[PDB]
Parts: C-alpha cells; structure tokens; sequence
C-alpha cells in the first residue's frame, strides 16, 4: 500500500505571489512502458466536492487555468500555482493511481490580505420565534482580516456569556475575508426583562471595540 | 454533459445499512470505473474502492472490504455503495467519482457527494426565522438574515430569491447543541433593492423533505 505525503499541510501567501508545494510517494509512480507518473492532483474548495486539476504527474485537465502546473517523477512531486487568486482558496490534494488509490493528506492554501474591520449588524428575536416562547439575537460581523475576532454580549450594560452560539465561515474566494456569526439564545420571559442588548466585536484593526445595539422597546 | 448523480441525505440508525445510488449520465457508462471517497467533517479524502460495471468486478481500499459493498446496474446507468453495520465512524460525505482507468486513471467528474450522518436521534424539521433589521445608525447596503434553528440532521441549504441573490450572501457552518443543529445566512444588497422588493430565504431541509420560504417584511 503506498503512502503518499504532502507538504506543508497549511500554506498562506498573497493574491499574485507564488506558492509551490510538495507530493511524496512512498514507491515509484513511473510506468517504464508508457513513461507516465499516476499522480494526480484534485482541488477541493469550500462547500464544494472536488477538481481534477493534473494528470500524468504534469499534464493538466480541461477547465483549469494555465497558472497551475504539475511537475516530477518517480516519488517526487510538485504542484506551482504561478500566479494565485483569490479564488483559488481550498485544499490541494495529490493522489497517485499506479497501484489502487492513494489521497496525500492536503495542502491548505489560505489567501493573505490587507486587513478588514468587520461590519458589524444585530438583529432582534423574530415575533415568529417570539411567539413560541424563545427569543435569539444574532449578530453578524461581515467581512473582516484576520480571522481572530472576540465577541462580547452585554445585557443592560452586563456581560453574558451563557447561551451564545458562535460560528465562523471559511475565508471567501473573492475578497479573502472572513465573516461569523453570533446568536445570544434565550426565554422570551428573560429577553422581556431586560432593555439594552449589545453586541461587541473586538478586532486586530481597531483597539477600540465595534459596538452595536438596541433598545426592545424602540422602533 | 458527464454528470454524476448521488441521493439526497440520510440518517441512518447505528448497526444498520445505507444504500447509496450514484447515477451516471451524459456518457457510455460501461466505458469508466465508477471510483468512491469518503471524506469525514474536515478531513482529507479517503478512497473506499472502485467498481467496473462492465463486468462487475471490484476493487477496495482493505480498511472498507466488508464493510462498503460496490455494485452497479447496467440498464440504469447506477452504480450503488451499500456500507453495513454502520458506526458513528461512518458518518461522513462519501463521493463517487467517473475514472478514467486506462488513460488518465484519474477521477475527472465528481458528483456532488452525499452526506451520512449515523445516530438513533430523531428527524427533526428546521424552524426558520426572519431577521429584519432593528433601530439603528448603520445605510447604503442593507443586511438581513434567516436563522434555521432546531432541525437534525445536516444538511440544510439555504438560498435567497431561489438563488437570485447570491453575492454578498454568507450562510454559517451549523453547530450542534444537544442533538440539534443551528445556523444562519446573511445577505446584503442595496438599500434600493429592500424593502421596495422581495428577499426571500429559502431553507430546504432534505432529511424531513422541508422546503420553506421565509419572506424578509421590515419592522
């Protein structure tokens, strides 16, 4: 059973710039007879199922732009994105075919940008969600670099940290940011108490946090 | 149009089997090996096996022999994996994938993967919220959201105006808390567009067979 490695497993550079990265086979993939590696390499983006991109070690697939480039022999194997985009975000695999199947372990190309503040929004309960007893604020905080980003939910100026939710998106393919969101989950009967809800975010491109809030009783 | 066509989700009960379908449409089907890949919640890709469907003749990955079995119907253009006596270890995305074996050996189509979640927790159907924006200060781009709270198992999709809206939408990878799952999308557009017009989220929920749509009205 051959055993494929690539390497490095995380890898982060900026729209334009070069990026190589490293395919090892524990046996050689050449075939003496039609002079071919069998080792491929398949890209899989965020959401999505994945992308043939090369075959033949160095031959590359239909739909795939000239900027990817495949190349080596025997146990060696590298794959150069000459130019990357932002689109180009996702995990690469290589995967020889010379005897069964083998998926190396996947290179993660993460974009690096200029930072972003995020855009911050909070939302009050649904009536619908209301109605049924229950009462979710959410807050989002869209389109922020980098990913490292606290939330804070103050309640009339308190801090709460009980029944909150958070959840991060993967970096998007256009723009290289990142966004979350953030749902503080109650009672209708503990949201009818209170009257401020506050969200915070505190972010790498300020020192002071990005506020938002409401007042239930308001508009 | 080579296309590969696998089912809708399942939840499948510890101890018992799936049997999943990948339909195979746009070229001569006995032609290629039908090749399938697991692929467990953020991990790399894993090869189960491979079937000829010519002559029915199978291949393995010897972690899975006796436990995926590959077959394949000629008349309809089907391959099938059925995975016995499943464990929470199988749950999964599992791929199957068109193979080019003996020229490119490499999979150049995939189909679009079908997710398999194994618990004895019960279907339950997403509640969708609208979230319409509160008394605020901040007014060119206007955001809103969907909450889909309470529904196992994944996944949900979630789409705005049936697909219409889809830049500047950001929907949130689920997290689960207690046996069900939460997660939210978010779409902005111009604050010409709402509420002068219709934004509408669409959360299907394959697993209960739920479709709704939840009409974004200000207040």
């Amino acid at each position: 059973d051959i055993v494929m490695s690539q390497s490095p497993s995380s890898l982060a550079v900026s729209a334009g710039e070069k990026v190589t990265m490293s395919c090892k086979s524990s046996q050689s993939l050449l075939n003496s007879r039609t002079r071919k590696n069998y080792l491929a390499w398949y890209q899989q983006k965020p959401g999505q199922s994945p992308k043939l991109l090369i075959y033949w070690a160095s031959t590359r697939e239909s739909g795939v732009p000239d900027r990817f480039t495949g190349s080596g022999s025997g146990t060696d194997f590298t794959l150069t994105i000459s130019s990357v985009q932002a689109e180009d975000l996702a995990v690469y695999y290589c995967k020889q075919s010379f005897y069964l199947r083998t998926f190396g372990g996947g290179t993660k190309l993460d974009i690096k940008r200029a930072d972003a503040a995020p855009t911050v929004s909070i939302f009050p309960p649904s009536s619908e969600q209301l109605t049924s007893g229950g009462a979710s604020v959410v807050c989002f905080l869209n389109n922020f670099y980098p990913k490292d980003i606290n939330v804070r939910w103050k309640i009339d100026g308190s801090e709460r940290q009980n029944g909150v939710l958070n959840s991060w998106t993967d970096q998007d393919s256009k723009d290289s940011t990142y966004s979350m969101s953030s749902t503080l989950t109650l009672t209708k009967d503990e949201y009818e108490r209170h009257n401020s809800y506050t969200c915070e975010a505190t972010h790498k491109t300020s020192t002071s946090p990005i506020v938002k809030s409401f007042n239930r009783n308001e508009c | 149009q080579v296309q590969l066509q696998q089912s809708g989700p399942e939840l499948v009960k510890p101890g018992t089997s799936v049997k999943m379908p990948c339909k195979a449409s746009g070229y001569i089907f006995t032609d290629y090996v039908i090749s399938w890949v697991k692929q467990r919640t953020g991990q790399g890709l894993e090869w189960i096996g491979e079937i000829f469907p010519r002559s029915g003749s199978t291949y393995y990955n010897e972690k899975f022999k006796g436990k995926a079995t590959l077959t394949a119907d000629k008349s309809s253009n089907t391959a099938y994996m059925q995975l016995s006596s499943v464990t929470s270890e199988d749950s999964a995305v599992y791929f199957c994938a068109r193979d080019y074996y003996g020229t490119s050996f490499a999979m150049d189509y995939w189909g679009q993967g079908t997710s398999v979640t194994v618990s004895s927790a019960k279907t339950t159907p997403p509640s969708v919220y609208p979230l319409a924006p509160g008394s605020a200060a901040q007014n060119s781009m206007v955001t809103l959201g969907c909450l889909v709270k309470g529904y196992f198992p994944e996944p949900v999709t979630v789409t705005w105006n049936s697909g219409s809206l889809s830049s500047g939408v950001h929907t949130f990878p689920a997290v689960l808390q207690s046996d069900l799952y939460t997660l939210s999308s978010s779409v902005t557009v111009p604050s010409s567009t709402w509420p002068s017009e219709t934004v509408t989220c669409n959360v299907a929920h394959p697993a209960s067979s739920t479709k709704v749509d939840k009409k974004i009205v200000p207040r």
